[PDB]
């Protein structure tokens, strides 16, 4: 169906961030994450039920672990910190990510934690398995420069290749 | 042990042969030296720094560090790096 | 410790250690280039290097010449030696404008 193409869609462009860890643990996130600056991020299955994917994220207090929700074909950040109408829903936990990544790169969210009880979360740059294709590195770069990439003077197979990964990290 | 890789502009670069072979449209051809004849010298430096930066974090036990990319070259290395399966 | 550089002539891809000397350097360019290390000199920035030295005593860090951004190097090779001579890269186009 709808959901059940988009929700492989979903991992398959999880695959290609390179920043995915699959079956990991806490403790071997709070390790990998133990020496990185604050906001370094990245992405592992959950060890809950309920739950699929989960972000560990570096701070200045340590690494510190956040769930992501699935619910009827739509990736959010678990719905117990907040209330679901201030916790924005997604298609891919790629888009999720780039979303709050891209909101602390823009300066509208820092370090510091509101005080009037919204969602928090400081996102820099990713950590990675491993070191990505160079043409991912690309399509990454020129993704941060223009998202209208069938204006590029480009050969329709190199545009076609970014347009399966649209994301900003 | 070592391969020379020829450019548009004939810019020389030896690298290891373990760098090299981490394209994959070069190691299928593998004289020691592959002259390309489309790629000019400020893309074909760059894939050879990707080369080491493939290497040397293969490994996630050190903390790979971002590959810099400037805009200008992204769109020509871009197109290199799909002739070279890198 | 790992320090990575470009020997870079009329370029090289290498990685080498700290504390590798200026010496060193010269038997590495012998293995391919094939020029004994006595015709040999390197050329820091525009400075000459004693082959007694480290890199590090000449100013390489690892954090300075990283694998994605490898500090590079130059050389210059019948009586007198030869003057050191590099020819830059090509120039990256114009920004398309949609990127800018
Ligand atoms: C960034 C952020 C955090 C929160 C609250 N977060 C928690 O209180 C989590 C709860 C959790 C624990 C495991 C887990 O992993 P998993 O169950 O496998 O998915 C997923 C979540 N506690 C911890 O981090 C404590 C911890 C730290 C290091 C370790 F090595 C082990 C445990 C709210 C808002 C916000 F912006």
């Amino acid at each position: 169906s709808m959901q059940a193409a988009r929700l492989a869609k979903a991992l398959r462009e999880l695959g290609q961030t390179g920043w995915y860890w699959g079956s990991m643990t806490v403790n071997e996130a709070k390790e990998k994450l133990k020496e990185a600056p604050e906001g370094t991020f990245l992405i592992r299955d959950s060890s809950h039920s309920d739950y699929l994917l989960t972000i560990s994220v570096k701070t200045s207090a340590g690494p510190t672990n956040l769930r992501i929700e699935y619910q009827d074909g739509k990736f959010r950040l678990d719905s117990i910190i907040c209330v679901k109408s201030k916790l924005k829903q997604f298609d891919s936990v790629v888009h999720l990510i780039d979303y709050y990544v891209q909101m602390c790169k823009d300066k509208r969210t820092g370090p510091e934690a509101p005080r009037n009880g919204t969602v928090h979360l400081y996102l820099t740059k990713p950590l990675y398995t491993s070191a990505p294709s160079l043409q991912h590195l690309c399509r990454l770069t020129i993704n941060k420069c223009t998202g209208a990439i069938w204006g590029l003077p480009l050969p329709t197979r190199l545009k076609d290749y970014l347009e399966e990964y649209k994301f900003q990290v | 042990m070592y391969v020379k890789l020829i450019s548009s502009d004939g810019h020389e670069f030896i690298v290891k042969r373990e760098h090299a072979l981490t394209s994959g449209t070069i190691k299928a051809m593998l004289t020691n030296e592959v002259n390309f004849r489309e790629i000019p010298s400020h893309v074909l430096s760059k894939v050879c720094m990707y080369f080491t930066y493939k290497v040397r974090y293969t490994n996630s036990s050190t903390e790979i560090p971002e590959f810099p990319i400037a805009p200008e070259i992204a769109l020509e290395l871009l197109m290199a790096a799909n002739f070279l399966d890198c | 410790m790992d320090v990575f550089l470009m020997i870079r002539r009329h370029t090289i891809f290498t990685d080498a250690k700290e504390s590798s000397t200026v010496f060193e350097l010269k038997r590495i360019v012998e293995g391919i280039l094939k020029r004994p290390p006595d015709e040999q000199r390197l050329y820091k920035d525009d400075q000459l290097l004693d082959d007694g030295k480290t890199l590090g005593e000449c100013g390489f860090t690892s954090q300075t010449a990283r694998p994605q951004a490898p500090a590079t190097v130059g050389l210059a090779f019948d009586d007198t030696f030869e003057a050191l001579c590099i020819e830059p890269f090509s120039s990256p186009p114009e920004l398309p404008d949609v990127m800018k």
